[PDB]
RNA sequence: CAGAAUUCCGUGAAUCAUCGAAUCUUUGAACGCACAUUGCGCCUUUGGGUUCUACCAAAGGCAUGCCUGUUUGAGUGUCAUU
RNA sequence: GGACAUGGGUUAGUCGAUCCUAAGAGAUAGGGAAGCUCCGUAUGAAAGUUGCACGAUUUUUCGUGCCUCCUAUCGAAAGGG
RNA sequence: UUGACCUCAAAUCAGGUAGGACUACGCGCUGAACUUAAGCAUAUCAAUAAGCGCAGGAAAAGAAAAUAACCAUGAUUCCCUCAGUAACGGCGAGUGAAGCGGGAAAAGCUCAAAUUUGAAAUCUGGCAACAUUUCUUUUGUUGUCCGAGUUGUAAUUUCAA
């Protein structure tokens, strides 16, 4: 609500950087089947509940 | 404080509340000239001491 | 000696020196901590056939535990349930006043190591004990080879187990048919394990 | 790379002149990487940070010894330079406390030792 | 032994300090926080840049941990100069950074070409 | 170790014979050997036991008499044979007490 | 009433952020963890929910100092250099 | 994918294996007080800004219960020559 | 396009929090409870921070001198400031 | 006035110690109900589930205030058997051990109660020295001093004596 505490600032800090565009390269890794991930999260649609 | 207060209310409790004969022979101890006297001839034979 | 005195006085609790002792040692610990330190004995040869020693690492702990019998801690005596089990007030702890005592006592002093505890009073409300405590972080107590066994891990809160006097006697530990059930568990368990050996 | 024995053989000043010199040249590599590099000049921030990592653990070394070399034969010495074995270990009784023996004790086992013995047909 | 209140205080001690017969740590621990573990690298996004040119101040991304102290000392450690006012921003990638201003005689231009990320 | 030869309790088992925990005080006594010896040399002591007859002392003070002859005792000190040590300890081996000396 | 026009007025959180086990199962008001019981001096478990224990267990984790603890044991706690 | 020939007649590449020396952030029994706050303090030493006392920075510390000793104490508790 | 991808963006001695206390929470002493823990907040505690110069080369907060109803903290982004 | 003793305090005093986690097995406390009895209250489930306290590599138990009634056995523990037996039980449903015997393994001991009284001979801590190491990380010895201790630390004894 634009008066957050530190803690609340860096778990959304963390969950942004959780969000990102996977890199191919590691999915072309050998023996690594990264390839997709569901673990993609969009604000309108899965809450992080704090 | 607590022990202050426990110390001489036992002590009055002793002097109140009847003693029976067997603690009560005591609190008669020996007199001043007896009591020095007995000393000084005990202050003779000491058990000795570390050093010697 | 004298210790064989203090022992044939010490029977005699309904003399009047002992009562009158009893009246004065009762006021005087009420008037105290529920738990507090004692610096000396007040049964010196109680102490001594228990197994204090008058050196460096023994402990002396005086507490006061109150008397009665445990009524059952249910809000409103409901206990939900069949009536064999609707008794609330004429129920026992089947420990001893004196484990509980002694068991308070080793939490109030975990660093040490419950050896044994003794009566030295009661009344109506409460019963005294006096627990005798060893150091096991001490060189005198480490160096000692008659007292060597309650520093090894095995001997922690012996009290809490119930392997003091007192524990075992709660416990019911035994010999002959009068303690069948010496450990229940144990005994539970062996006569209810189905052994289905392979007949091969 | 910087050789472990080569930093040995310095002094604790030429050590941290040495840290202080690789710490500026990290920072340097760190912004020409910021600011458009190379992965041959990329390449030498992984190498620096281990010359830095092997500089600051032989001055852990060199100090951890100094303070071994004061606590020697003291009665009482600093925790991380004490024993470093499981908590039960350490508050263990010692062999020698294990091993005592009273009086009575010692006696029997020297005039009642057991005896090597063995039988016949 | 004459008392004029009627509450007991408990008399003063001599509270004697501690004399320790060994340290506990044998070896005290390097400076945490120096300058290079204050300052980590600039900022040359065109904000920053326009910061630069524009105002004399230098846009530098700091640790969490430090504060507008221990980046004033920092800067002049590095770079040798002095700066006159400092503002502190935590971005929500949960790095901090910091608007670090520079005095008249000093143009943050060429601080920024001799530090090499321009 | 050598065990002693004793009576089982009650009249379903009296007409046999069985192996015992430890040999007597008096056992010991009559046989020569002394209790603290006794546990050195591999003699079981039972203190809780005793002879009510002399069958059962004689029957297992034989037994101790057969143990002490076929023993060898070892020299405390190699070379030394002291009172009761065996100077033939050469051909010394592992053998069953009960292939010389059974329940019978 | 008692339905979609009551769940708009839930703005108001009941559990925050645990300092011990970092699930959003503090109590605000009761200043009490609903998982791991803090700031009791002791983790809440209980044999009737073997899931729940299982899930927050040794090994569960890093074990960074066990794993250290069982390759020292391995060679018999020895230490100095050889 | 590169990069690395500062590599190979070399105490040397490797997300190799082993592993007895170390590093080991904020926390957590968690321990200066708290914490929906990266909030509020205290002690010692050393340095920077005019600062023998204020401010800043660094290093080392400050929890409770209990044990054995140390020091300083209290008591119309018991005792002696002054 | 509030979608997807790549980058950028939140700058305080003066705005709030931080300080205080409210309803309340909650350590400590002490007392219960087999125990997890419950009651309790100057409570039946030896619960101590403030005030003068006694000594000191000399124009100054440290060793003592007898004090006197001080007292844990947390608790408001709409209360006070 | 002082010292000594006794009791009780304070210190960020010197050195230590406890908490917490793991619970398959182990030692205890507390403790149901579903269910069976073709209903149901005693009983059964069960001295169990849940809750609480406490250890180790095992724990506990353990060297008879034990059995037996015999030609007597002989610490503890575990397996077979005793035995679905003696016995308990609205004698309903159901519950239910122990001695002996065979085997696995075997190991014994320690204090208090004694006057050393021709010598507290006992122990901790500080300091210093000399040794030792799984180890500069561990463990001791000697000397000296201070404390503990005569309201009893050492030695011979523990009933088998
Ligand atoms: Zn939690």
């Amino acid at each position: 609500p634009s008066h957050k505490s530190f803690r609340t600032k860096q778990k959304l800090a963390k969950a942004a950087r959780q969000n990102r565009p996977i890199p191919q390269w590691i999915r072309l890794r050998t023996g690594n089947t990264v390839h997709y991930n569901m673990k993609r999260r969009h604000w309108r649609r899965t809450k992080l509940n704090i | 404080p607590e022990y202050i207060r426990l110390q001489r209310r036992r002590k009055i409790l002793n002097l109140r509340l009847k003693v029976p004969p067997a603690i009560a022979q005591f609190q008669k101890t020996l007199d001043k000239n007896t009591a020095t006297q007995v000393f000084k001839l005990l202050n003779k034979y000491r058990p000795e001491t570390a050093a010697e | 000696g004298a210790y064989k005195y203090l022992e044939e006085l010490a029977k005699k609790k309904q003399s009047d020196v002992n009562l009158f002792l009893s009246r004065v040692r009762a006021w005087e610990y009420r008037q105290m901590n529920v738990i507090h330190r004692a610096s000396r004995p007040s049964r010196p040869d109680k102490a001594r056939r228990l197994g204090y020693k008058a050196k460096q690492g023994y402990v002396i702990y005086r507490i006061r535990v109150r008397r009665g019998g445990r009524k059952r801690p249910v809000p409103k005596g409901q206990t939900y349930g069949k009536p064999v089990h609707q008794g609330v007030n004429h129920l026992k702890y089947q420990r001893s006043a004196r484990c509980t005592a002694e068991e308070r006592v080793g939490r109030y002093c975990s660093n040490l190591r419950v050896l044994n505890s003794y009566w030295v009073n009661q009344d109506a409300t409460y019963k005294f004990f006096e627990v005798i405590l060893v150091d096991p972080s001490h060189k005198a107590i480490r160096r000692d080879p008659r007292i060597n066994w309650i520093v090894n891990p095995v001997h922690k809160h012996r009290e809490s187990r119930g392997l003091t006097s007192i524990g075992k006697k709660s416990r019911g530990i035994g010999k002959g048919h009068r303690y069948n059930n010496s450990p229940q568990h144990a005994t539970w368990l062996r006569h209810n394990t189905l052994s289905l050996r392979r007949y091969r | 790379a910087l050789k472990t024995f080569e930093l040995r053989k310095q002094s604790q000043e030429n050590l941290a002149e040495q840290l202080q010199e690789l710490r500026q040249e990290l920072a340097s590599l760190r912004v020409q990487k910021i600011a458009g590099g190379s992965g041959s000049k990329l390449s030498k921030i992984k190498t620096t940070r281990k010359d830095i990592a092997r500089i600051l653990t032989v001055i852990n070394e060199s100090n951890r010894l100094a303070a071994r070399e004061a606590y020697k034969n003291k009665k009482y010495i600093p925790l991380d330079l004490r024993q470093k074995k499981t908590r039960a270990i350490r508050r263990a009784l010692t062999p020698y406390e294990q091993s005592r023996k009273t009086l009575k004790q010692i006696k029997k086992e020297r005039y009642f030792p057991l005896r090597k013995y063995a039988l016949k047909a | 032994k004459v008392r004029t209140s009627t509450t007991f205080r408990r008399p003063k001690t001599l509270q004697l300090s501690r004399k320790p017969k060994y340290a506990r740590k044998s070896v005290a621990h390097a400076p945490r926080l120096d300058e290079y573990k204050i300052i980590v690298n600039p900022i040359n996004s065109e904000s920053a840049m326009k910061k630069i040119e524009d105002d004399n101040t230098l846009v530098f991304h700091v640790h969490l941990k430090a504060n507008k102290f221990t980046i004033k000392e920092a800067v002049r450690k590095l770079y040798s100069v002095e700066p006159v006012k400092i503002n502190t921003l935590i971005r929500p990638n949960g790095t901090k950074k910091a608007f670090v201003k520079l005095s008249a005689d000093a143009d943050a231009l060429d601080v920024a070409n001799r530090i090499g990320f321009l | 170790a050598i065990r002693p030869a004793v009576k089982p309790p009650t009249i379903r088992y009296n007409m046999k014979v069985r192996a015992g925990r430890g040999f007597t005080l008096e056992e010991l006594k009559a046989a020569g050997v002394s209790r603290r010896v006794a546990s050195t040399i591999g003699i079981p002591v039972d203190h809780r036991r005793r002879n009510r007859s002399e069958e059962s002392l004689q029957r297992n003070v034989e037994r101790i008499k057969v143990y002490l002859a076929h023993l060898i005792v070892f020299p405390r000190k190699a070379g030394q044979p002291k009172k009761g040590d065996a100077t033939d300890v050469s051909g010394a081996e592992q053998t069953d007490v009960a292939a010389v000396l059974p329940i019978t | 009433t008692k339905g979609t026009q009551s769940f708009g007025m839930r703005h108001n959180k009941s559990h925050t952020i645990c300092r011990r086990c970092g699930k959003r199962s503090f109590h605000i008001q009761k200043s009490t963890c609903a998982c791991c019981g803090y700031p009791a001096a002791k983790t809440r478990s209980y044999n009737w929910g073997a899931k729940a224990k299982r899930r927050r267990t040794t090994g569960t984790g890093r074990m960074s100092y066990l794993k250290k603890v069982h390759r020292s044991f391995k060679n018999g706690f020895r230490s100095g250099k050889p």
